[PDB]
Parts: structure tokens; C-alpha cells; sequence
């Protein structure tokens, strides 16, 4: 991609949100992996909408990346276990531990044995690491901390924290010149953005 | 510390 | 929406395409509803994600809206009860009959019934009707011809079914002149930013 | 069976009930078919206990014996599928629907449609017929008093529902005058060891 | 004494064997605890009746009466999780694990460690000890080889493993004795009506 | 009177 | 016309 | 000989 390329896509960025589209907007951010939007993974990460999180992170690093991106799966990935044993759904609890975590069991072996473990429990917060423990709505915001401090020491999100700043409509100000450099000379000034005007 | 761990 | 603005969506979706943003495309198509991709449609319906087929299509159509709309989710949400009968997944059919068909009741109470009575069958297949589906990916594929058919007669699709045509990177080409509108106005010649106007 | 072996049967469940062997009992009485416990019945009705139910019943009769048989059966089975429903667990409602109920649909096949939409509702007692089931416990219980009717008047019932009566320990009594008939024929007359071979006096 | 209870349970349990009543046999069996029955305990085995197996040991042995009952426990439940991870049904397996094998928990902690982590193998015989447990009919045979040898050599089953010795229907032949004691007391005379009350003519 | 019915 | 149908 | 074991 040229940085032309890349600036227009944050231009269009800026549309997208100023029309309302906002599922556009996040796919665009995921597939452009260009910006990573902070406040929309924290709003997602709160649903516990496990699903898109995963989704919307993959447009940015795989989950064997880095040490770090790896962390941050591993954090996502045991918090959707806990939440199933939490409603004593063993039935999804044990195709987490088999889906989702065994790629960390390779080269955490004890680790993985002791997550095992959980399912054996009358509560997880048995466990002195996980007495700690307090609702879901609190252990989602200190998971989300957590998040927050790995994804911005991710050197694969490094520059992509942070939107540019402009006026508003800047891809609507530019489309309006080409009609001043069209749309002049031979004619000023409903007709169409598809051929010149002439 | 990036050791993966239960706490 | 004035015109301006529901073109420069079309050059988006064209400058989306050439850079293969492709998941971007479908939801701008689908959140904007100005262009009903028949391609895709047809791609998410062999795949059988039904979820993101009614997500698409909710862009651009209710399911009371009319009787061509009212038809297509009822094929769409027949085929997947079907299929979860198909798959022995009782619970998800039940699901599906409550929450996607009942709709479907008010306005025809005799075959809600049949419908729902199809639960208590070994094979679907035992009701004469459905005695010929054979298969989840020729059913899905006979069904799409159906759907097709319903969706290029329904009117509220009409006129969202054919792309424009422009030349390649008609966006970029725009976003050229602004550049040239905007190097024209500086003093002597002779690129760092799209986000101020540029001078030198 | 002689009726001497019969009330040899009932013998051994006062024996039985006395010594509070309590399973045992209700086994004797089921696979003998000679005596069908009420009390007992409505006990594991109101607890809801169904196939323990079935399976005591299925000691007396079968469900397509006669058309009071046939009732009783699919009056269980139906408060079986509206307790699943209450629990608004579809995926046991439905495998009750196909397991159980769906042998009553060959000769009704409009109720058995009729049951099926149940499914669709979001509470059963949407439907008139049903609006007035208020309570699991008050069901079970409304539906028991109909049971006891229906197999009072069941024919195949119909002289099994009375217990005789006893002195107790009828059978500890019998038992100890054969000793005395087998020690009565002694000419030493200790001591008498066991129930396993005759005693004599040696 | 109760040597007499027990005796006479014996005779009853005799005479519900000779008709055929195979359902109230067991249930005296389990709730006397005065004979255990191996040829049914297999029969239940080999049919992978786990509930009915370990009901019928309850009225036996508790888990915890001695080493060797609690071994028989053990590979019965064992025996009954690993079925549930063959048939890949990851739901059964840790309800199992919890309700069932967990007691074992305490004093074998890494056993106990060892056996939960059977569940993320795709199938449970790439773990070492159990790379030759490989069919469910065999499994269970093999398992039952052993529970026979623990049955046997636990002092709690030691003097119950062998019927007494009768000759057939001694019960009936007791009950034709009782009443001859009956009869020759009674003037003037091999007509019998009912065992429920003593005989009398004249 | 005998026969089957929901209510 | 379009009326909903099994097959 | 009575402890308990994977096999």
C-alpha cells in the first residue's frame, strides 16, 4: 500500500462514522489493519462478545505473533472459560479447554494441566490464584486493564493507536475541489461524481 | 513477566 | 442522502473492492442499501450462514415489508429448520420454529402446524412434500435459484442490483485532481498529506 | 399358581413390610401382580417419579391392554411433557412427544398435533384447554385423583386394590407352628437349630 | 435370635427365586445384606448398569468401610467415566468425574490429577497406563475379573457369597407343617380354605 | 367419557 | 401469488 | 496391590 492509499483509508474512516455506518467502520479498521480502535475493543471486551474481540484483533496479529499477542489470546481465551464454568456450563467449559487453550498446553504444559483442573471444582475461586475473583462484570474490566497495557506494548500495534485529527469531512472537502477543478472551466456549478463534468 | 499464568 | 453523497458511497465500495477489503464492502453494501450483491448473496446462502444472510438482507428489506421479502425468509428459515432436523438437532429446531417461523403463523395457521408437526418424524422426508430432499447442498442450491427469482422481482431491489461501471480507481482519480485543485493555487512548482490542503 | 402359593405372596409382604425391607415390597407386589399398592402409587405420583410409576404399573398392565389402561398411560406420559414444557426444556419435550405420546397418535391423530403445538407456545396455558394448570404440585395432584379412578374401574384391577387383613406376623406365626408339629413328633422331647432341615431331638 | 429373621429371609428369598421373580430377589438381596448374589452382580456388570450396580453394593459396603471396597468403587467409576470419554461424551465424563470419582480426590490428589486430564486427549489410550484398554465389552470383563477377586477377599462379603443349602421349596413344605399343626388339633377330619387364619372344622 | 383429549 | 409452500 | 491406579 502507498501512504496516499493509506491516508485515504482514514479518510473514508472518518465518512463511514460521520454517515453512521458503524459496523463498516470496524470492518475497515480490522481489514485495513491500519487503526485499532481502543474504545470499540473495551465496549466489545464488556459484552463479552468473545466472537468479534478475536475477530477484530485478527486483523491485526495471530495469536503467534509475539509474546505479547499471545498473552492477550491466552487472557480472552481464559476468561471465556471461567465465565462457562461460572454458569456451570461444563459442557462449554470443556470445549474451551479443548479449542481454545490446548495451543497453549505445547509450551505450558503444567499450566494447562492446572486450568484442567477447574472443571473438578465446586468454584474456581477455590484456587488461591483465582480467589480474587469477584462477578463478571468485574473481572471483564480488570481483564480489560490488563488488555489495554499488553496491546499497547504490542510492537505489531505500534503505530496504530492513535487517529489522525481533522476537520470534519475532509474526504467531502476534497471531493468538492475535484468538482472546482471539473466542474470549472467548462462548467459551474444535479449531475454526477461517476465522469467529469463538463 | 509475559510467563502465561493463572493469577 | 443527496446524490453526491450516495455516489461517493458507490466509489468507496469500488475502492474497498481493488484494495480486497471485501468483508468492508458487504457491510457498507448492507448498512448503506445502496447495491444488493447477487455474488455474495449467493456465496453465504451455498455456505448455509444464515446469520449473516439475514444480516445482510436486513440492510435492505424488513420481513413484513412485502410479499416477495415475506417469502424470502421464509425459504431462508425453512431451509434451516430443515437442515437442523437434518443434523438430528432437535433443540435448535424448536429454536427456530419459535423465534424465526412463528412470524410466519399469523398470516398462515395450518402450515405453522405442518411445519411444526415435522418434529415427530423419523425423516422429514416421510411427508410427501418433502419426499425429494435429498441432499443439504442441493437443497440449498435449489432453494438460491428460488430466492433469486424472488429478489430480482421484489421491488424494493429493483434498482439496487446492478453496479454502475467506471473506470478503474475512479476515487483515486478524484482524490488526484483535489491534489492538482489543491498545487494550483501555490505560487512555483515542484505528496505529504491528504489531511491539510497542501502549498508550498 | 395355587392360591395357597397367592397367600403365600401376601404372607411375605407383611413379612416384608414389617421388617421395612420398603423396595422389596413394592417389587413383590409388581412382579406377582397379585396386589397393586394405591398408597404407594400416589406417593411416587405426587413426587413425580415416572418411571418408577410406569414401571410399578407395567406389572398390572400394559398400555394398550384396554382403553381405561390406555388413559392411565397417557395421562402420565402428557403431565410428564407439560412439567418439560414448564421447564421450558424443548429438547426433552420433544424426545417425550416422539418416545412416549407418539404411540397414542395412530388412532388420535388430531390430538396428537394438537399436543405437538404445545412447543410453539410460550406458556401451555395459552391454550384454553390447559389455561387452567396452575401449579406442578396442584397438577400432579388433580391428575392423581383421576388415576384412582380410572383404575378402580379398570378391569384388570379390579380385585387387586384391597389388602386382606391379618393378625400380624402372620407368616412369624405359620413358621413357628411347623416347629411344633416337627418337635411333636419327637420322642427326646435340646434344641432346635434351624429353618433349613427339620429338627428332631438327638 | 435374628438368626431367625435372617433364616427366614433365605426361605423367602428361595421360594421368589423358584417363581420367578427375579426384580424382588435382588431387591431382598441388597436390603437383608444377608447374601450377595455374584452371578446377578456380573449380569449387571457386563451390562454396564452402573447405577443398579452400585445401588445393589450399597446395601453391601459403604466407600469408605476398608481398602478394599473403596478399590471396588473406584474401578467401577473409573470404569463408568472412561465409557463416557469413549462415546465422546465430554458432558457425562465431568459430572462423573465430580459427583462419582471426586471422593478419591483427598487422599490421591495426583491420581485424581492424572485421571481429569484424560479429558483433552483425543481419545484416552495415548496415555500410557491405559494404551491396551481398548474395546467396551473387554473393559468391562476384565474390570469385572478383578471386582470378583476384591468381592471375595473383602471380610464384609466373606460369609454372604454362598447360598445355603435346601432342598428345593423348603418354604411350602414349612407352610404344609404349620398347618398339619393346625389339623390335629381339630376334630373330626385334608381340606384346606385359607393361610390367613387357622383351620377349623366342627 | 373414555376417550383422549388435553383438558 | 408467492404463496408460501412446503416444497 | 489395593491402591488405586490408572491401570
Amino acid at each position: 500500500m502507498s501512504s496516499l492509499s493509506r491516508e485515504l483509508v482514514f479518510l473514508i474512516l472518518q465518512f463511514l462514522d460521520e454517515e453512521k455506518f458503524k459496523e463498516t467502520v470496524h470492518k475497515l479498521e480490522q481489514e485495513s489493519g491500519f487503526f485499532f480502535n481502543m474504545k470499540y475493543f473495551e465496549e466489545k471486551v464488556h459484552a463479552g462478545e468473545w466472537d468479534e474481540v478475536e475477530k477484530y484483533l485478527s486483523g491485526f496479529t495471530k495469536v503467534d505473533d509475539n509474546r505479547y499477542s499471545m498473552k492477550i489470546f491466552f487472557e480472552i481465551r481464559k476468561q471465556k472459560y471461567l465465565e462457562a464454568l461460572d454458569r456451570h456450563d461444563r459442557a462449554k467449559a470443556v470445549d474451551i479447554l479443548v479449542k481454545d487453550l490446548k495451543v497453549f498446553s505445547t509450551f505450558n504444559e503444567e499450566l494447562y494441566k492446572e486450568i484442567t483442573q477447574l472443571l473438578t471444582l465446586e468454584n474456581f475461586r477455590e484456587n488461591e490464584q483465582l480467589s480474587k475473583y469477584g462477578d463478571t462484570k468485574s473481572a471483564r474490566s480488570i481483564m480489560l486493564i490488563e488488555l489495554k497495557k499488553l496491546i499497547e506494548a504490542n510492537p505489531l500495534f505500534r503505530e496504530k493507536l492513535v487517529f489522525p485529527t481533522l476537520k470534519a469531512s475532509r474526504l467531502r472537502t476534497l471531493i468538492n475541489q475535484s468538482l472546482n477543478w471539473q466542474h470549472q472551466l467548462c462548467k459551474n456549478p444535479i449531475k454526477t461524481l461517476f465522469t467529469d463534468h463538463t | 513477566g509475559l510467563e502465561l499464568s493463572l493469577g
